[PDB]
């Protein structure tokens, strides 16, 4: 089977520098031309360099040139990118991608993610969210926990250390003042709570955090 | 530079329906184009290569057509696995170019957001903010409005959203609106309300609360 696996990837401060890798395995590696390709936040694709199978002859697009250095040693059959002075709009996924006879891009690695930002990291509150004191119950009743303020992503949100996983919506972090803030719902029957409990377990790996907050209902007073 | 000009930007469409994704180049490029399928959480897989030749391994419900500026990808009966993201991209010409991509989504019976409203935690009342959050929740379809109101007052500063992607179980859109005030500003007010708009009526769904009222 066709393997590519990139590693490399981290967070770096705008006009700083990064190696990036690719270890191919699976068919003879220098034999196909290759290509970075990455993809942005917003989940735009964009070609970065290419490289021919023999490594005498590179290519890449403006918004890279100058910057980026695709290389390749065909001995170790490892692909390279070398970033320099990298800016905020570098930040994406980088994929290592096997080409056919013409740049289309046949084999896709997993990516390594690149984040580009002077950001500092921080680790967020997290913050139960009950129902409305002494609302009048129904049916079914939803809680949710908000995670206020972090940056890098990810946060890793479970519900009961992952064995309540149905009736569960998080939401997509939004960014804010180099903050990032994001929320989970969790929808049970209105038998099941207050009198089971139900925890949100926060982690953000970046700042070695990790947080549980049990969702206590409000009141009594 | 090639401009790849991808249409339509998402499509909703039923299990089993055919539905057709068009790719126009800004210039003419025989059949040097490909297209590509994005799984969530995956890396793209190529589906056709130059124009119109399946990759290995890709089912024939798949196929590509045209030639010089305008091309086509079409699905021929749209699977469960179907519904995700497509985009097409020329080798003609460097630099290489892909379109912004298709996002196709399943269609499903309407149905109203079930709307929560939470005042700030105790916790969060000791910061200097104080967050009231609102959870539209499992409705269908995916546009709605939600608007902040203070004191029957109409909020916009301080109101961020976040959206769900379409649920694979039920097929419904959820959105979290999340109202961040200073904590002096919260006590200053008393009636914290979101309304939800939606295509499911013509009047909103209203959930308010008042401050340090049980
Ligand atoms: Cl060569």
């Amino acid at each position: 089977e066709v393997q590519l696996v990139e590693s490399g990837g981290g967070l770096v401060k705008p006009g700083g520098s990064l190696k990036l890798s690719c270890a191919a395995s699976g068919f003879t590696f220098s034999s196909y031309d290759m290509s970075w390709v990455r993809q942005t936040p917003e989940k735009r694709l964009e070609w970065v360099a290419m490289i021919s199978s023999g490594g005498s002859y590179s290519y890449y697009p403006d918004s890279v040139k100058g910057r980026f250095t695709i290389s390749r040693d065909n001995a170790k059959n490892t692909l390279y990118l070398q970033m320099s002075s990298l800016r905020s709009e570098d930040t994406a996924m980088y994929y290592c991608a096997r080409q056919g006879d013409y740049a289309w891009f046949a084999y896709w690695g997993q990516g390594t993610l690149v984040t580009v930002s002077a950001a500092s990291t921080t680790a967020p509150s997290v913050y139960p969210l009950a129902p409305v004191c002494g609302d009048t119950t129904g049916s079914s009743v939803t809680l949710g926990c908000l995670v206020k303020g972090y940056f890098p992503e990810p946060v890793t949100l479970t519900w009961n250390s992952g064995s309540l996983s149905s009736g569960v919506h998080t939401f997509p972090a939004v960014l804010q003042s180099d903050l990032y803030t994001l929320s989970s719902s969790v929808t049970t029957v209105s038998s099941t709570w207050p009198s089971e409990s139900i925890t949100c377990n926060v982690a953000h790996p970046a700042s070695s955090t990790k947080v549980d907050k049990k969702i206590q209902p409000r009141g009594p007073t | 530079d090639i401009q790849m000009t991808q249409s339509p930007a998402s499509q909703s469409a039923s299990l089993g329906e055919s539905v057709t994704i068009t790719c126009l180049a800004s210039q003419t490029i025989g059949t040097w184009l490909a297209w590509y399928q994005q799984k969530p959480g995956k890396s793209p897989q190529l589906l056709i290569y130059a124009a119109t030749s399946l990759a290995d391994g890709v089912p024939s419900r798949f196929s590509g057509s045209g030639s010089g500026t305008k091309f086509s990808f079409k699905i021929s009966s749209l699977q469960a696995e179907d519904f995700v993201s497509y985009y097409c991209q020329q080798f003609y010409s460097t630099p290489f170019t892909f379109g912004g991509g298709t996002k196709l989504e399943i269609k499903r019976a309407d149905a109203a957001p079930t709307v929560s409203i939470f005042p700030p935690s105790s916790e969060q009342l000791t910061s200097g903010g104080a967050s009231v959050v609102c959870f539209l929740n499992n409705f269908y379809p995916k546009d709605i409005n939600v608007k902040w109101k203070i004191d029957g007052s109409e909020r916009q500063n301080g109101v961020l959203n976040s959206w769900t992607d379409q649920d694979s179980k039920d097929s419904t859109y959820s959105m979290s609106s999340t109202l961040t005030l200073t904590k002096d500003e919260y006590e200053r007010h008393n009636s914290y309300t979101c309304e939800a708009t939606h295509k499911t009526s013509t009047s909103p769904i209203v959930k308010s609360f008042n401050r340090n009222e049980c």
